[PDB]
C-alpha cells in the first residue's frame, strides 16, 4: 500500500486522505517523468548566462508531464500510516503527442502502460484545480524536496498557471517561488558535500537507502528523493540546512550560481 | 458585548480612525494598548463589526494587516471570517433578509482580498466554491441569490494577484460554472448582471469562456456535500 | 528566430504552431508523418528544414507563408506537390531530391532554373508592356501576359473596393488576374 497509484477514476478519493496527511506532514518530496527534451532553443547560443532556462522552457511548453510522484514526510524524517506516497499519472496520447524516441523505449522498460494512461489518465488541469486548494502549494510551511528538478518545477508551473513558462528566467522565480516558497533541491546541496556525486540512482547506492517500488517512476523516485534527503541532513548538514544558503536554488539554474535537464 | 466596555471601545478607537497616513501609528497603537491574549476578541471586532457592514474601507482594513506583520493574527482573521460566512450561508434564508445577504457579500469580498489577493488559496477544507455553486442551483433561486454575489466579490480579487489572475485553472473553472450558470433561460436577471460584471472585472469575455455539463448530471448534484441549510 | 527540433518526432503539438517571432524552423531527422496545416501562423518563417522525414504529402495551407525562402523537402515520401506552393515566389532554393516524384515535375525541375520553371508551372496551373515575372510575382505568368490584362483594361474602360476579399486568403498582390 506504501505507494498508491492515481487514476482519472480515484484522483478525487486520495486528494480527500492528501488534504488531511499535509496537516499532520508538511514536508513533500518529488520527482517527474517526462518525454524527455525535443528541441535546442533558438538564437541564444550555448554562452548566454541564462541558456538552461531556455532549453527548459522549450522542450517544457513543447510537451506534456507523463508522471508526478508525490512522498510525505514530517520534520524527523517519518511517514504518515498507509500510503505515504502518490503516483499520480496523466493522460498522454503516442499518437498524437511528441516525444523522444529513447525516452518513451525507457519508460516502457521501466514499466508505463501507456495504453492505459492513453483511456483513463488524468487531465491535467483539472488536477491543477484540485492541487491549487489543497495546502500542497501555496500555503506556507510547506517544504519541498527535489532532485535536479528544473523541468520537474517547470512542469509543475506549467500545469499550474494553465499557460506558456514566462520569457525570461527572472520572472519564472518570481512565480515559482510564490507556489513554492521553500525548495531544497538535493543535486544543488550536494555542491557542498564533498565526495557525492552522480545521478538519483547513484547518489541513493552511496547512502546505503533501499529503494522501495520501481526504478525511473515518479513515485518510487520521490520517495527514494526523500530517504536520500532526510539521510543526507543528518549527515553532511547536521540535521539542518540553511535556507539563506541552500533554499531554492534550482540546479543547472541561475539561481545560486552545469545542465538543468535530469541526464541519466 | 464581545468585550468589557472598556475593553471595547478601546480596540474601536483604534479602527474608528483611520487612513494612509496614520497607519503606522495605529498600528502601533494597537501593539502597546491591547494585549496579545485580546487578539482573539480584536479579530472578532474587525471581521464582524467593522469588515462586515464597510466594504469602502476594506483597502485600509487590509494594509492595517500588512503593516502589522503578525501572522497568528492573520489566521485568527482568516478563520472568523470563514465562520461568519458559514453562519449566513446555514441561516434560515427569506426573501426580506437583505441585510444577510449584504452581510455575506463583503464578507466574501474580504475573503477573496486576504486569499487570493495575497497569492493564497482558499482551501477545499474551509470553503468548496464550486460545489456550493451548484448546490445554490439545486436547492433554488433564493440560495443562488445568496451565493453568486458573494462568489463575484471573491473572484474579483483574482485580477491583482498574477497567480489566480486568468488563466488560472481554478478561477477559470469557477468562471465556467458561473457561465454555465448565466445560459439558463429561467436565472433571475440581476444575477446575469453580476456574473458580466464578473467577467468584465477580470478582463474576459463571458462568450469565449467554456461553459460544461455540470447542471445536467442531475445524479451529481444529488450527491453532493451540503454547505447550506 | 532559427529553431530545430531533434529526437524523432512522430506527430507535432500545436504550441509551436504559436511562436510568430520564429523566422526559420528545422524538423530534420524525426518520424513526422505529415505537418499540420496550422504551420501558417508562424509568418515569419524563412527557412523550413522538413527533410529527413517521412512525409506522404505536404499540407496546402504550406504555400502561404511568403517570407519563406529556403525549403527544404529531400528525403521523404512526397509523390508529388500541392499546386499552391507556387505561389511562394520568395523561395530561393527547392529540395525535391530523392521523391518519387512524376517525370514531367522532374523534367521542368531538372532544367538550369529548375525551381523558377516549376513554381511558375504551378501558380500558371492554379486553379482560379513590360511587367515580368521577376519583379511581379504574385500574376501568375499567364496573367501577366499582355493580352490577359488588355481584356479587363477594355472592359473598366467602358464601366466599392471592399477589403474583405483579402483577409484570410489576402489576395493582396495585385495584378491578380482579374485585376488589369
Amino acid at each position: 500500500q506504501r505507494i498508491c497509484e492515481v487514476w482519472a477514476c480515484n484522483l478525487d478519493e486520495e486528494m480527500k486522505k492528501i488534504r488531511q496527511v499535509i496537516r499532520k506532514y508538511n514536508y513533500v518530496a518529488m520527482d517527474t517523468e517526462f518525454p524527455g527534451v525535443v528541441a535546442r532553443p533558438i538564437g541564444e547560443f550555448r554562452s548566454n548566462a541564462d541558456y538552461q532556462y531556455q532549453l527548459l522552457r522549450c522542450n517544457v511548453d513543447l510537451l506534456k508531464i507523463i508522471q508526478l510522484g508525490l512522498t510525505f514526510m514530517n520534520e524527523q524524517g517519518e511517514y504518515p500510516p498507509g500510503t505515504s506516497t502518490w503516483q499520480f499519472n496523466f493522460k498522454f496520447n503516442l499518437t498524437e503527442d511528441m516525444y523522444a524516441q529513447d525516452s518513451i523505449e525507457l519508460l516502457t522498460t521501466s514499466g508505463i502502460q501507456f495504453k492505459k494512461h492513453e483511456e483513463e489518465g488524468i487531465e491535467t488541469q483539472y488536477f491543477a484545480e484540485l492541487l491549487m486548494t489543497s495546502g500542497v502549494v501555496l500555503c506556507e510551511g510547506v517544504k519541498w524536496l527535489s532532485f535536479h528538478s528544473g523541468y520537474d518545477f517547470g512542469y509543475l508551473i506549467k500545469i499550474l498557471t494553465n499557460s506558456n513558462l514566462p520569457e525570461e528566467e527572472l520572472d519564472f522565480f518570481e512565480i515559482l517561488r510564490l507556489f513554492f516558497p521553500v525548495i531544497y533541491d538535493v543535486k544543488y546541496l550536494m555542491k557542498s558535500c564533498k565526495n557525492l556525486k552522480g545521478g538519483l540512482q547513484e547518489v541513493a547506492e552511496q547512502l546505503e537507502l533501499e529503494r522501495i517500488g520501481p526504478q525511473h517512476q515518479a513515485g518510487s523516485d520521490s520517495l527514494l528523493t526523500g530517504m536520500a534527503f532526510f539521510k543526507m541532513r543528518e549527515m553532511f548538514f547536521e540535521d539542518h540546512i540553511d535556507d539563506a544558503k541552500y533554499c531554492g536554488h534550482l540546479y543547472g539554474l541561475g539561481s545560486g550560481s552545469g545542465n538543468a535537464y535530469e541526464e541519466e | 458585548h464581545m468585550l468589557e466596555e472598556n475593553i471595547q471601545e478601546k480596540i474601536a478607537f483604534i479602527f474608528n480612525n483611520l487612513s494612509q497616513s496614520n497607519m503606522t501609528q495605529k498600528v502601533e497603537e494597537l501593539k502597546e494598548t491591547v494585549k496579545e491574549e485580546f487578539m482573539p476578541w480584536v479579530s472578532q471586532y474587525l471581521v464582524m463589526k467593522r469588515v462586515s457592514i464597510e466594504p469602502n474601507f476594506h483597502s485600509l482594513y487590509s494594509n492595517f494587516l500588512d503593516t502589522l506583520k503578525n501572522p497568528e493574527f492573520n489566521k485568527m482573521v482568516l478563520n472568523e471570517t470563514y465562520r461568519n460566512i458559514k453562519v449566513l450561508l446555514t441561516s434560515d434564508k427569506a426573501a426580506a433578509n437583505f441585510s444577510d445577504r449584504s452581510l455575506l457579500k463583503n464578507l466574501g469580498h474580504w475573503l477573496g482580498m486576504i486569499t487570493l489577493a495575497k497569492n493564497k488559496p482558499i482551501l477545499h477544507t474551509d470553503l468548496d466554491v464550486k460545489s456550493l455553486l451548484l448546490e445554490a442551483y439545486v436547492k433554488g433561486q433564493q440560495e443562488l441569490l445568496y451565493v453568486v454575489p458573494f462568489v463575484a466579490k471573491v473572484l474579483e480579487s483574482s485580477i491583482r494577484s498574477v497567480v489566480f489572475r486568468p488563466p488560472n485553472p481554478w478561477t477559470m473553472a469557477i468562471m465556467n460554472v458561473l457561465a454555465e450558470l448565466h445560459q439558463e433561460h429561467d436565472l433571475k436577471l440581476n444575477l446575469k448582471f453580476e456574473i458580466e460584471v464578473l467577467c468584465k472585472n477580470l478582463a474576459l469575455d463571458i462568450n469565449e469562456l467554456k461553459p460544461g455539463n455540470l447542471l445536467k448530471d442531475k445524479d451529481r448534484l444529488k450527491n453532493l456535500d451540503e454547505q447550506l441549510s | 528566430a532559427e529553431l530545430e527540433i531533434s529526437g524523432r518526432v512522430r506527430s507535432l503539438s500545436t504550441s509551436l504552431w504559436s511562436l510568430t517571432h520564429l523566422t526559420a524552423l528545422h524538423l530534420n531527422d524525426n518520424y513526422l508523418s505529415r505537418i499540420p496545416p496550422d504551420i501558417a501562423k508562424l509568418h515569419n518563417l524563412v527557412y523550413l528544414d522538413l527533410s529527413s522525414n517521412k512525409l506522404r504529402s505536404l499540407p496546402a495551407e504550406l504555400g502561404n507563408m511568403v517570407s519563406l525562402r529556403e525549403l527544404l523537402l529531400n528525403n521523404n515520401l512526397l509523390r508529388v506537390l500541392p499546386y499552391e506552393l507556387g505561389r511562394l515566389f520568395q523561395l530561393q532554393t527547392l529540395g525535391l531530391k530523392g521523391n518519387p516524384l512524376s517525370q514531367d515535375i522532374l523534367n521542368l525541375y531538372q532544367d538550369p532554373d529548375g525551381t523558377r520553371k516549376l513554381l511558375n508551372f504551378m501558380l500558371d496551373n492554379l486553379a482560379v508592356k513590360y511587367a515580368t515575372r521577376q519583379l511581379y510575382g504574385y500574376c501568375p505568368s499567364w496573367a501577366l501576359n499582355w493580352e490577359y490584362r488588355k481584356k479587363g483594361i477594355m472592359e473598366e474602360i467602358v464601366n466599392p473596393l471592399d477589403p474583405q476579399w483579402l483577409v484570410e486568403n489576402n489576395i493582396t498582390g495585385c495584378p491578380h488576374p482579374h485585376i488589369p
